[PDB]
C-alpha cells in the first residue's frame, strides 16, 4: 500500500537521504567510542552507557565484540542493530578464511559490510542500520589499520577517530595532541583517558564507564585483550594526578 | 501479499517511534521481578485475573523453554506466545545441533535476534513484550531482560511493569550477592507487594525458580507457603 | 500520492500524459518518406563546445535496411533500440528473412504501457518511456516511416517531426511534402525545416543526417559528405 | 476524491471510480461501427488522422479466420489484449481442431479484464472492442467494455459521438436481418458518416471495413477495396 | 521484495528522484580531468584533510581496469558499487572477447546501470557522476562522463561536482592545441583548474596521470606540490 | 503408466448408414487372469459421440472423469455449441501424446465413435499418439482377428445398414472368443444414430459351436 | 479515512468496503427465486438499456453444475467470475469425491472464496449478491443466498436487486411450502412486475429458470411456452 | 487518548502502545447484537446462545452459531457472522491436523491456543485486519475434565468457569459473577438453566423453545449434541 510506505529510500529535495541523515543523529546520543592508530598496536576506548548497579558481567566485554582473532571492533549506536552488523562481520571473515585459507585484511572486511549497511539504504524499502562502529586489526600488509563506518555506507582510514556522543569535540582534541608516527602505545593509552575526561559531562572516570581494549602482536600472533578493572584504574590515577603537576 | 516496507523508522531527532511506544505497551503491563541469587534464581510475577470466573490454572505467565531454562514477561499477552514458542523451537534446534542444552546466554543473544527482526522487515511490528530470562549452566546463575529493541542486558535484580522505576529503586536497598535462593524467594514477592492494590494469595501471583536441579515454577501450594513470612 | 497505473478523468493514464510532455524537452527530429527512400535528421543539442559531437547518436543501427531516429530523454531509448535490435535477428534467424519495417515498430512498441509495481516481473519496469522514436528504412513494401509514442501507438507518417519544435515543424513539412519528390529533396528540405527550428548556428558538427535507400543499405553521412548538402541550404 | 486513485477503492456511492475512468477512454477515442445480418457480420471504422501527412491507423486486427475485432481505446491495450484472442483462438484449432465459437472467446475476455480491476496496483484494460465473428449459430457482433461485463448486440458503436451512431442503428435496427451482403456495409457506412464533424466527410482513405460470412472468411479491405463499397454512399 | 515506483514521472515531464540525484552530484567534492594527446589527467578536490586521515583508501580515483580507470563525484557510497560491478565487467570481458576493454564499452556498460536503476521497482537512481579515461587498442586517448540519469557524452575536458559550473566554463576557454601538447603541461592544466574550485588554497588535491607505456601511478603529494610551485 | 495391471481386450467398431456401433466384451484381466468380469468398457460421452477403449482399465477411468466432466463443463454454458466426434477425438489425441512426450503415457488404446451433422465418424487413438480414422476399427488382437473380416465385407459394399453391420459385429466378436485368450462370452453393444447413443446391456456368443 | 481499505476498522467497528460492496447491490435490478416443495424457482428483472441489445445478452442466470442453478445480484463483472469460482468448485469436488456436490458445501466453499476478499487491502470486496439453488432425491429442494460480505443463509424466499423489502412482502405471503414448481412460476412472474418501476428504468426482459424433481435435478432455463404463460398469467394480476 | 501518524488504520502502537486499530475488533463483535452465555459444570458443560430469525422466510435449521469442531468438541460464535464461518474452517482443520500428525483427539487445551496464535498474525501484520468474532469452545478432557475457553481476536485464550460475550458480555458477566459464590453454583447436568436464566436476564426477553439454541458435553456423553428445540423446551418449562 502506498498510503503507509514512508519512502526511505527516496531523495529529498536538496539531495539527501532522511533515514540516513536521521540515523546520525542517533549515533550523536549514543555511546562515546574512540580509537588511536599507534606503531605498536591499536587501542579503542569506549565509555560504558549504562552504569547500573544492578547489572552484571556476562561475556568477555560490552560493545567490543571480537570479529575474528586478527581484528576486533567496537559499536556505538542502535544496541540491538549493532547486533546484527557483529554477526555479519563474523561470516564475511570466516567465508574468507574458509574460501582463501587466510586471515582477513581488515581493509577487505570493512568494504564488504559497507556493501551490506548500503544495500538498505538504495533497495527493499528498509531502514538502514543505526550504528557507525570502529575497527582494529593487523594484517599481512598495511600492519596495524584503524577504519570507521558511517550508516551511508561509505568508511575511510583514521589515525584517530571518535564516534558517539560529543563526537565533533573529541576529534578536535585529537587533532593537537596526537602526532603521526610518533605515539607509542603507552602514550596511546594516556591520550584515550585524555579524550574520555572532558567529551563525557561526569566529573571524572571511575573505570566502569569505561573498557579498553589493545590489540598488539606477540610472537607473530595478534592477541586482542580487554584491560582489566585494576588496569583501567591506574590509567586514570596516572591522567588524574598528571593533571594537577600541569596547572 | 504483504508489506515489503518498513512501519518502524527514524525519526527527525533521531529515535525510532514504534520500539519507543513498544516500551509504553510494557511499562503498562502486569509487574514481573526476577532476582539471581548464589545457588539459583527466582522468578516473580503478579498474575491477576479480573473477575472470578477466570480460570487460573489455565494459562501460566512463567513458562519453562527448557528443563534448565524459563522465563517470564510483562506485557501483551499474546506477543508473549509467539515469542516463547519460537524460543522453544531455537533451543531445541541447538540440541540437535550439539546434544547440548543450551546456555542461558546463549539463548537470549538468539531470541533477541528474533525481536530485531520485527523492528527492520517491513509489514511487522516490534513486540509488546520484554523478557525476564533465567538458567543454570556451567555452574553459574543467569539473569537476562531482552527489550522490543532486540538489546539484551544482564541483570543481578530488576523488575518491569507497572511502577517499575519506583520497583527497580527498590530491589537496588535490599538486593545482596550473598543472598541464598530460598532468601531470594522472598524479596521477590516483597516488590510485587509494592504496588498490587488489593490482597494477594496463592493464586493472585505467579512464582518460579532455577537452580542446579533445573527450572520449575511453584505449585499453587508452595507459592501459599511463602506468603506466611 | 497514486501509482503508476492510473486512468485520469479524461481517461489519460497520466504517467504516459506526463511522458509526452518529456518529449518536448527534447531536440528536434525530422523524417520524411519518399518513393526513392527516407532520411532521418535531427538536431544534437551540443550543451557545451568541449563535448564531443561524435559520442551524440541519435540515430541508430536497427538492421541493415532499417534505422532510427530519437528524441526525449537518450537513455529511456537505448533499451529500446536493443530490444529493436534482438527482435531483428531473432527474425532473420527463425525466418531467414530480412524483418519487415511494421513488425519491428509493433515489436518494439509493445514494450510502451508494460510497467507496474505490483508483480509485473523479477525485474520490472517502474515508469513508461519518455522517448519517440522515428522508425525507418525499406521493406518489401517499399520505403517506410513509423512513429512511436509514449502510449504505445504507432503510426504510419509520410513526413513527421518531433521534439521540442514538433509543434511548428509538422506544419512546415505538410507544406512541402508531395508524393513524387526525391530523396535529395528530401535530404535538402529536411536542413531548412531544421534551420528554423535549431536555436544554435547549423553546420556540418551539430547535426545528424541518415538516409536508407531500396538499393543501398543504411548509411549516415559524414562530416564531408554535411558540408555539400548545407552548402545547397 | 480520495476515491478514485484506486481501483479497489469503492465510493459512497458503491461505485468505482478508476473502472468508470477507463470507460472514458473509450469514448475519447475513435468510432468505430458494427452490425450483422442473418448472414454476414461487418465491421466499418474510421482509422483517424493525428496529422495531414500521416497514415491513419489500423483498427481492426484480424484473430483468427472467422473472428475479427475493431479498436476503441488505448491501442496498445488493444494489441495486448487481442494477442491472447489470438492465442486462445489457435488453442482450440490446435487441441480440438475445431474453430473456437465466438460467444465463448468472449467469455475468456471478461474473465482476463476483470483480474487487474479486483486486485490492488493494476488498472482496467482502457480499450473497447467490437468482436465480428461467424460460428455455428451465426454472426455475432459481441461488444467488450473496460469493466469486464460484454453485451450481444445487433447492432453497435463505440468512440467518440457514437451516440449519433447508435441513433441511426437503433432506427433502423429492424430491416438488418434482410439485407445482401452490399446492401449490409452501406448501412455501417451511413452510421458512421454521422460521427463526423460537418466538415468531414467519408473518403476511400480513412475507412476500413471488416467482413465475416459463412463461405467468406474475415477479410479486411484498404483503402483501394472500400471503393465499390462507398460508390452508393 | 519491495516492488514500487521510486522515480515516476511529474509534470512538465521531470523526474524528481533523477534531478535529485544530480543535485547531490553538484554537492560532492570536485573532479577534474583532461585529455591530451598521449596522456590523460584526472584530479580531485578534497574537502578536509584534517591529517587524520588514511589517504590510500578515501582515494577518489580508482582502476576499473589496466588501460581504464576512473573518478566520479557524489555519494561516496553509491560509488563504491559502480566502480566495483564495473570492474566484474572488465574481466568478464576479457574472458569471452580475448581482449581488454574499449573505454566506450565500460562506460555504456556503467551507463546503462546508471539507467536500470532509475526505471527499475525500489530502487533509486545513483547520486554519482563518472569521469572515465582511458587508452583504446588502437592507442587513442578517451574521456567519457556519465551522469545519473544515464547519459554518457564524449569530452575534451570535463568537471563534475560543486564548483563544475565555473570549472567548466574555465576550460573552455583555456584549452587549446598548445595546452594539450606538453605532457607537463596537461597536468599543469588540471591543477589550474582545481586551484579555482578549492577554497582553502594550496594543495589538498589528489591527481593521478595515466599514460599508455606503462600504466597508471598516482602522484604523491610531493610531486603534486613541484606542479603547483610552477603554476604560481 | 509405467506397466498396465488391470487391462482390457480388443474393441471392435464398423460404420453403417445413419450411424455407427462398436462392441467390447465384459472382463479384467490381471496377469492372464480373469478378475473382474462386470466391468463396463464402452462409455457414453454425450448424445452425439460414444467411445471405448482396451488396455489398462484404471488409465480408462481416469479419461472418464477429465473427459465426460468436460462435457458438463460445455453444458453448462449452454450457447449451442457441443463439442463434434471428432473434436473429441482431436482432444484425446493430443492428451495421449502430451503423456509419451513426459514419459508417463496412458496404456489404452481408444476408439472413438459418432453421428454428427448426418455424417458417421469412426476414430482411432492408440497409446503413442498415433490417430486416424477408418471405417472399420479393431485393437488389441482385433486387428488381427477382426479387422480382416470387417475390410473384407466392406471392400465389395462400403456401405451397409444397421442390422448388416450388427451381425458383423457379432460375428467377429465371435472369432474373438474362439482363438483371443483374454476375450470374454458376454459383450456390450453399443449404436449410435440420429437418436442417439444407445448402449445395449449383456449379449452372449453362447450360440458359438465347439466340434471336437 | 477508515473507509479507504478493507483491511481498517472503523471507531465504531464496521468495514465500510464491505458496507460500500453491498450498496452496489442495491444498485442492480431486481431477482428473487422461491424454494418450494418439489423444487426452487428462480427469476431475474434483466433491464436492457439500448434496444441494439440482442435478447439474451448479460445473462443473469448462470449453472454453476448441472443440478445448480445461480441468480446474480450487483456488478455483472464481478458475477461472472464467481459463476467461474463456483464451478471450478463444484468440478474439484465430483474429481475428489465421485458425487455431485451438496449444496450446503458449495454455497459453504463460495462464501469463504467471497470472504477471503474482504480481509486484505491488496483486493477489493465483491459488489455482487447472488443466490443458489438444486434439488436432490436425498438432500431435497435448497436455496442458499451469498452476501458481498461472504456470508451464507438459507432462506425459502429472498430477494436482491434495487427494492429489496418490496419483494420480501411478495414472497412472505405466498405460502410456498405447500405449492409445486409450476405453481410458483406464474407468481415469480406476478413479483417481478409488482416491483418494478415504469419511471426510471423502461426497457426489461423477464429471465425466469427453475430445478427440480420435473427435471430429475437439472436445472433449466424456462422454455419459452411455460415462461409465455406465465408472463401473460403476471400481467393480468397487475390491472 | 493520543494518536499519531497511522495508528488509525494499520495495527501498530499507539503512543501509549494501545494497538489502537486491535480494539476496533471487540467493538465490531456487538455488530452482530447477539449475546452467548457459557458455563461449566462438574459432569457437564453448556453453552447458550440467541437465535433471532429477522425476516420469516429465512431457514431456521441453517441459521445457527453452534458449530461442532470434531466429535468431542464444541463451538459457539459471537461477531461477524462472514468472520464467523472462516474461523470455524480454521479450528476445523487445525483439529484435524492434530490427530492426522498427534495420533489422538485435540485437547481443547491447545485447540483455543493454535486458532489464538492465528488470530494474533492478523494483529502483528498491517497487511490483515484482526477478525470481528471471538470463538468459545467446550470439550471434556481426559484428566482436567470439562473445560470452556474463549478466544478473542487480540489472541487471549485464558480459560473461564463461565463465559459471557457480545452486546450483554459486561451485564452478563457481573450478574453470573455473583454466582461465583454458590459451590460450583450448582454443577450438574441442570446447568443449562444457570446458562439460560443469565441469558434471559440481561435481555428481559424470557425466551420461547425457539427462541434460543442450547448444546452441551458431558463426561457420559463425551460427544457435542445440540439439543432440539423440543429438549430445551423441557429446560425452559422447569424455570
Amino acid at each position: 500500500s502506498r498510503r503507509y510506505d514512508s519512502r526511505t529510500t527516496i531523495f529529498s529535495p536538496e539531495g539527501r537521504l532522511y533515514q540516513v541523515e536521521y540515523a546520525m543523529e542517533a549515533i550523536g546520543h549514543a555511546g562515546t567510542c574512540l580509537g588511536i592508530l599507534a606503531n605498536d598496536g591499536v587501542l579503542l576506548a569506549a565509555e560504558r552507557r549504562n552504569i547500573h548497579k544492578l547489572l552484571d558481567e556476562v561475556f568477555f566485554s560490552e560493545k567490543i565484540y571480537k570479529l575474528n582473532e586478527d581484528m576486533a571492533c567496537s559499536v556505538a549506536g542502535i544496541t540491538s542493530d549493532a547486533n546484527v552488523l557483529t554477526n555479519e562481520l563474523r561470516l564475511i571473515a570466516q567465508r574468507y578464511l574458509l574460501q582463501y585459507q587466510e586471515p582477513i585484511p581488515c581493509e577487505q572486511l570493512v568494504t564488504a559490510l559497507c556493501d551490506i549497511k548500503q544495500a538498505y539504504t538504495q533497495f527493499g524499502g528498509k531502514r538502514p542500520f543505526g550504528v557507525s562502529l570502529l575497527y582494529i586489526g593487523w594484517d599481512k600488509h598495511y600492519g596495524f589499520q584503524l577504519y570507521q563506518s558511517d550508516p551511508s555506507g561509505n568508511y575511510g582510514g583514521w589515525k584517530a577517530t571518535c564516534i558517539g556522543n560529543n563526537s565533533a569535540a573529541a576529534v578536535s582534541m585529537l587533532k593537537q595532541d596526537y602526532k603521526e608516527g610518533e605515539m607509542t602505545l603507552k602514550s596511546a593509552l594516556a591520550l584515550a583517558i585524555k579524550v574520555l575526561n572532558k567529551t563525557m559531562d561526569v566529573s571524572k572516570l571511575s573505570a566502569e564507564k569505561v573498557e579498553i581494549a589493545t590489540l598488539t602482536r606477540e610472537n607473530g600472533k595478534t592477541v586482542i585483550r580487554v584491560l582489566k578493572q585494576k588496569e583501567v584504574e591506574q590509567l586514570i590515577k596516572k591522567h588524574e594526578e598528571e593533571e594537577a603537576k600541569a596547572e | 501479499r504483504g508489506y515489503s516496507f518498513s512501519l518502524t523508522t527514524f525519526s527527525p531527532s533521531g529515535k525510532l517511534v514504534q520500539i519507543e511506544y513498544a516500551l509504553a505497551a510494557v511499562a503498562g503491563g502486569a509487574p514481573s521481578v526476577g532476582i539471581k541469587a548464589a545457588n539459583g534464581v527466582v522468578l516473580a510475577t503478579e498474575k491477576k485475573q479480573k473477575s472470578i470466573l477466570y480460570d487460573e490454572r489455565s494459562v501460566h505467565k512463567v513458562e519453562p523453554i527448557t528443563k534448565h531454562i524459563g522465563l517470564v514477561y510483562s506485557g501483551m499477552g499474546p506477543d508473549y506466545r509467539v515469542l516463547v514458542h519460537r524460543a522453544r523451537k531455537l533451543a531445541q534446534q541447538y540440541y540437535l545441533v550439539y546434544q547440548e542444552p543450551i546456555p542461558t546466554a546463549q539463548l537470549v543473544q538468539r531470541v533477541a535476534s528474533v525481536m530485531q527482526e520485527y523492528t527492520q522487515s517491513g509489514g511487522v511490528r516490534p513486540f509488546g513484550v520484554s523478557l525476564l530470562i533465567c538458567g543454570w549452566n556451567e555452574g553459574r546463575p543467569y539473569l537476562f531482560q531482552s527489550d522490543p529493541s532486540g538489546a539484551y542486558f544482564a541483570w543481578k535484580a530488576t523488575a518491569m511493569g507497572k511502577n517499575y522505576v519506583n520497583g527497580k529503586t527498590f530491589l537496588e536497598k535490599r538486593y545482596n550477592e550473598d543472598l541464598e535462593l530460598e532468601d531470594a524467594i522472598h524479596t521477590a514477592i516483597l516488590t510485587l507487594k509494592e504496588s498490587f492494590e488489593g490482597q494477594m494469595t496463592e493464586d493472585n501471583i505467579e512464582v518460579g525458580i532455577c537452580n542446579e536441579a533445573g527450572f520449575r515454577r511453584l505449585t499453587p501450594t508452595e507459592v501459599k507457603d511463602y506468603l506466611a513470612a | 500520492d497514486r501509482g503508476v497505473n492510473t486512468f485520469s478523468p479524461e481517461g489519460r493514464l497520466f504517467q504516459v500524459e506526463y511522458a509526452i510532455e518529456a518529449i518536448k524537452l527534447g531536440s528536434t527530429a525530422i523524417g520524411i518518406q519518399t518513393s526513392e527512400g527516407v532520411c532521418l535528421a535531427v538536431e544534437k543539442r551540443i550543451t557545451s563546445p568541449l563535448m564531443e559531437p561524435s559520442s551524440i547518436e541519435k540515430i541508430v543501427e536497427i538492421d541493415a535496411h532499417i534505422g532510427c531516429a530519437m528524441s526525449g530523454l537518450i537513455a529511456d531509448a537505448k533499451t529500446l533500440i536493443d530490444k529493436a535490435r534482438v527482435e531483428t535477428q531473432n527474425h532473420w534467424f527463425t525466418y531467414n528473412e530480412t524483418m519487415t519495417v511494421e513488425s519491428v515498430t509493433q515489436a518494439v512498441s509493445n514494450l510502451a504501457l508494460q510497467f507496474g509495481e505490483e508483480d509485473a516481473d523479477p525485474g520490472a519496469m517502474s515508469r513508461p518511456f519518455g522517448v519517440a522514436l522515428l522508425f525507418g528504412g525499406v521493406d518489401e513494401k517499399g520505403p517506410q516511416l513509423f512513429h512511436m509514442d509514449p502510449s504505445g501507438t504507432f503510426v504510419q507518417c509520410d513526413a513527421r517531426a518531433i521534439g521540442s519544435a514538433s509543434e511548428g515543424a509538422q506544419s512546415s513539412l505538410q507544406e512541402v511534402y508531395h508524393k513524387s519528390m526525391t530523396l535529395k529533396e528530401a535530404i535538402k528540405s529536411s536542413l531548412i525545416i531544421l534551420k528554423q527550428v535549431m536555436e544554435e548556428k547549423l553546420n556540418a558538427t551539430n547535426i545528424e543526417l541518415a538516409t536508407v535507400q531500396p538499393g543501398q543499405n543504411f548509411h549516415m553521412f559524414t562530416k564531408e559528405e554535411l558540408e555539400e548538402v548545407i552548402k545547397d541550404i | 476524491n480520495q476515491y478514485d486513485n484506486d481501483v479497489t477503492v469503492w465510493s459512497p456511492q458503491g461505485r468505482i471510480h478508476q473502472i468508470e475512468y477507463a470507460m472514458e477512454a473509450v469514448k475519447q477515442g475513435s468510432a468505430t461501427v458494427g452490425l450483422k445480418s442473418k448472414t454476414h457480420a461487418v465491421l466499418v471504422a474510421l482509422k483517424r488522422a493525428q496529422s495531414e501527412l500521416a497514415a491513419h491507423q489500423k483498427k481492426i486486427l484480424h484473430v483468427d479466420n472467422h473472428i475479427g475485432i475493431s479498436i476503441a481505446g488505448l491501442t496498445a491495450d488493444a494489441r495486448l489484449l487481442c494477442n491472447f484472442m489470438r492465442q486462445e483462438c489457435l488453442d482450440s484449432r490446435f487441441v480440438f481442431d475445431r474453430p473456437l465459437p465466438v460467444s465463448r472467446l468472449v467469455s475468456l475476455i471478461g474473465s482476463k479484464t476483470q483480474i487487474p480491476t479486483q486486485r490492488y496496483g493494476r488498472r482496467p484494460y482502457g480499450v473497447g472492442l467490437l468482436i465480428a465473428g461467424y460460428d455455428d449459430m451465426g454472426p455475432h457482433i459481441f461488444q467488450t467494455c473496460p469493466s469486464a461485463n460484454y453485451f450481444d448486440c445487433r447492432a453497435m458503436s463505440i468512440g467518440a459521438r457514437s451516440q449519433s451512431a447508435r441513433t441511426y442503428l437503433e432506427r433502423h435496427m429492424s430491416e438488418f436481418m434482410e439485407c445482401n451482403l452490399n446492401e449490409l456495409v452501406k448501412h455501417g457506412l451511413r452510421a458512421l458518416r454521422e460521427t463526423l464533424p460537418a466538415e468531414q466527410d467519408l473518403t476511400t482513405k480513412n475507412v476500413s471495413i471488416g467482413i465475416v460470412g459463412k463461405d467468406l472468411e474475415f477479410t479486411i479491405y484498404d483503402d483501394d477495396d472500400v471503393s465499390p463499397f462507398l460508390e452508393g454512399l | 521484495s519491495y516492488d514500487r515506483a521510486i522515480t515516476v514521472f511529474s509534470p512538465d515531464g521531470h523526474l524528481f528522484q533523477v534531478e535529485y540525484a544530480q543535485e547531490a552530484v553538484k554537492k560532492g567534492s570536485t573532479a577534474v580531468g583532461v585529455r591530451g594527446r598521449d596522456i590523460v589527467v584526472l584530479g580531485v578536490e578534497k574537502k578536509s584533510v584534517a591529517k587524520l586521515q588514511d589517504e590510500r583508501t578515501v582515494r577518489k580515483i580508482c582502476a576499473l581496469d589496466d588501460n581504464v580507470c576512473m573518478a566520479f563525484a557524489g555519494l561516496t557510497a553509491d560509488a563504491r558499487i559502480v566502480i566495483n560491478r564495473a570492474r566484474v565487467e572488465c574481466q568478464s570481458h576479457r574472458l569471452t572477447v580475448e581482449d581488454p576493454v574499449t573505454v566506450e564499452y565500460i562506460t555504456r556498460y556503467i551507463a546503462s546501470l546508471k539507467q536500470r536503476y532509475t526505471q527499475s521497482n525500489g530502487r533509486r537512481p545513483f547520486g554519482i557522476s563518472a569521469l572515465i579515461v582511458g587508452f583504446d587498442f588502437d592507442g587513442t586517448p578517451r574521456l567519457y562522463q556519465t551522469d545519473p540519469s544515464g547519459t554518457y557524452h564524449a569530452w575534451k575536458a570535463n568537471a563534475i561536482g560543486r564548483g563544475a559550473k565555473s570549472v567548466r566554463e574555465f576550460l573552455e576557454k583555456n584549452y587549446t592545441d598548445e595546452a594539450i601538447e606538453t605532457d607537463d603541461l596537461t597536468i599543469k592544466l588540471v591543477i589550474k583548474a582545481l586551484l579555482e574550485v578549492v577554497q582553502s588554497g594550496g594543495k589538498n588535491i589528489e591527481l593521478a596521470v595515466m599514460r599508455r607505456d606503462q600504466s597508471l601511478k598516482i602522484l604523491n603529494p610531493e610531486e603534486i606540490e613541484k606542479y603547483v610551485a610552477e603554476i604560481e | 503408466t509405467q506397466n498396465p495391471m488391470v487391462t482390457g481386450t480388443s474393441v471392435l467398431g464398423v460404420k453403417f448408414e445413419g450411424g455407427v456401433v462398436i462392441a467390447a466384451d465384459m472382463l479384467g484381466s490381471y496377469g492372464s487372469l480373469a478378475r473382474f468380469r462386470n466391468i463396463s468398457r464402452i462409455m457414453r460421452v454425450n448424445n452425439s459421440t460414444m467411445l471405448g477403449a482396451s488396455g489398462d482399465y484404471a488409465d480408462f477411468q481416469y479419461l472418464k472423469q477429465v473427459l465426460g466432466q468436460m462435457v458438463i463443463d460445455e453444458e453448462l454454458l449452454g450457447d449451442g455449441h457441443s463439442y463434434s466426434p471428432r473434436a473429441i477425438h482431436s482432444w484425446l489425441t493430443r492428451a495421449m501424446y502430451s503423456r509419451r512426450s513426459k514419459m508417463n503415457p496412458l496404456w489404452n488404446t481408444m476408439v472413438i465413435g459418432g453421428y454428427a451433422d448426418g455424417e458417421s465418424f469412426l476414430g482411432y487413438v492408440d497409446m503413442l499418439g498415433v490417430a486416424y480414422e477408418a471405417p472399420s476399427l479393431a485393437t488389441g488382437y482385433g486387428a488381427y482377428l477382426a479387422q480382416p473380416l470387417l475390410r473384407e465385407v466392406l471392400e465389395k459394399q462400403p456401405v451397409l445398414s444397421q442390422t448388416e453391420a450388427r451381425d458383423l459385429v457379432e460375428r467377429c466378436m465371435r472369432v474373438l472368443y474362439y482363438r483371443d485368450a483374454r476375450s470374454y462370452n458376454r459383450f456390450q453393444i453399443a449404436t449410435v444414430t440420429e437418436k442417439g447413443v444407445e448402449i445395449e446391456g449383456p449379449l452372449s456368443t453362447e450360440t458359438n459351436w465347439d466340434i471336437a | 479515512g477508515y473507509d479507504l481499505s478493507a483491511s481498517t476498522f472503523s471507531p465504531d467497528g464496521r468495514v465500510f468496503q464491505v458496507e460500500y460492496a453491498m450498496k452496489a447491490v442495491e444498485n442492480s435490478s431486481t431477482a428473487i427465486g422461491i424454494r418450494c416443495k418439489d423444487g426452487v424457482v428462480f427469476g431475474v428483472e434483466k433491464l436492457v438499456l439500448s434496444k441494439l441489445y440482442e435478447e439474451g445478452s448479460n445473462k443473469r442466470l448462470f449453472n454453476v453444475d448441472r443440478h445448480v442453478g445461480m441468480a446474480v445480484a450487483g456488478l455483472l463483472a464481478d458475477a461472472r467470475s464467481l459463476a467461474d469460482i463456483a464451478r471450478e468448485e463444484a468440478s474439484n469436488f465430483r474429481s475428489n469425491f465421485g458425487y455431485n456436490i451438496p449444496l450446503k458445501h458449495l454455497a459453504d466453499r463460495v462464501a469463504m472464496y467471497v470472504h477471503a476478499y474482504t480481509l486484505y487491502s491488496a483486493v477489493r470486496p465483491f459488489g455482487c449478491s447472488f443466490m443458489l439453488g438444486s434439488y436432490s432425491v436425498n438432500d431435497g429442494a435448497q436455496l442458499y443466498m451469498i452476501d458481498p460480505s461472504g456470508v451464507s443463509y438459507g432462506y425459502w424466499g429472498c430477494a436482491i436487486g434495487k427494492a429489496r423489502q418490496a419483494a420480501k412482502t411478495e414472497i412472505e405471503k405466498l405460502q410456498m411450502k405447500e405449492m409445486t414448481c409450476r405453481d410458483i412460476v406464474k407468481e415469480v412472474a406476478k413479483i417481478i412486475y409488482i416491483v418494478h418501476d415504469e419511471v426510471k428504468d423502461k426497457a426489461f426482459e423477464l429471465e425466469l429458470s427453475w430445478v427440480g424433481e420435473l427435471t430429475n435435478g437439472r436445472h433449466e432455463i424456462v422454455p419459452k411456452d411455460i415462461r409465455e404463460e406465465a408472463e401473460k398469467y403476471a400481467k393480468e394480476s397487475l390491472k | 487518548g493520543s494518536s499519531a501518524g497511522f495508528d488509525r488504520h494499520i495495527t501498530i502502537f499507539s503512543p501509549e502502545g494501545r494497538l489502537y486499530q486491535v480494539e476496533y475488533a471487540f467493538k465490531a463483535i456487538n455488530q452482530g447484537g447477539l449475546t452467548s452465555v457459557a458455563v461449566r459444570g462438574k459432569d457437564c458443560a453448556v453453552i447458550v446462545t440467541q437465535k433471532k430469525v429477522p425476516d420469516k422466510l429465512l431457514d431456521s435449521s441453517t441459521v445457527t452459531h453452534l458449530f461442532k469442531i470434531t466429535e468431542n468438541i464444541g463451538c459457539v460464535m459471537t461477531g461477524m457472522t462472514a468472520d464467523s464461518r472462516s474461523q470455524v474452517q480454521r479450528a476445523r482443520y487445525e483439529a484435524a491436523n492434530w490427530k492426522y500428525k498427534y495420533g489422538y483427539e485435540i485437547p481443547v487445551d491447545m485447540l483455543c491456543k493454535r486458532i489464538a496464535d492465528i488470530s494474533q498474525v492478523y494483529t502483528q501484520n498491517a497487511e490483515m485486519r484482526p477478525l470481528g468474532c471471538c470463538m468459545i469452545l467446550i470439550g471434556i478432557d481426559e484428566e482436567q475434565g470439562p473445560q470452556v475457553y474463549k478466544c478473542d481476536p487480540a489472541g487471549y485464550y485464558c480459560g473461564f468457569k463461565a463465559t459471557a460475550a457480545g452486546v450483554k458480555q459486561t451485564e452478563s458477566t457481573s450478574f453470573l459473577e455473583k454466582k461465583v459464590k454458590k459451590k460450583f453454583d450448582w454443577t450438574f447436568e441442570q446447568t443449562v438453566e444457570t446458562a439460560i436464566t443469565c441469558l434471559s436476564t440481561v435481555l428481559s426477553i424470557d425466551f420461547k423453545p425457539s427462541e434460543i439454541e442450547v448444546g452441551v458435553v458431558t463426561v457420559e456423553n463425551p460427544k457435542f449434541r445440540i439439543l432440539t428445540e423440543a429438549e430445551i423446551d423441557a429446560h425452559l418449562v422447569a424455570l
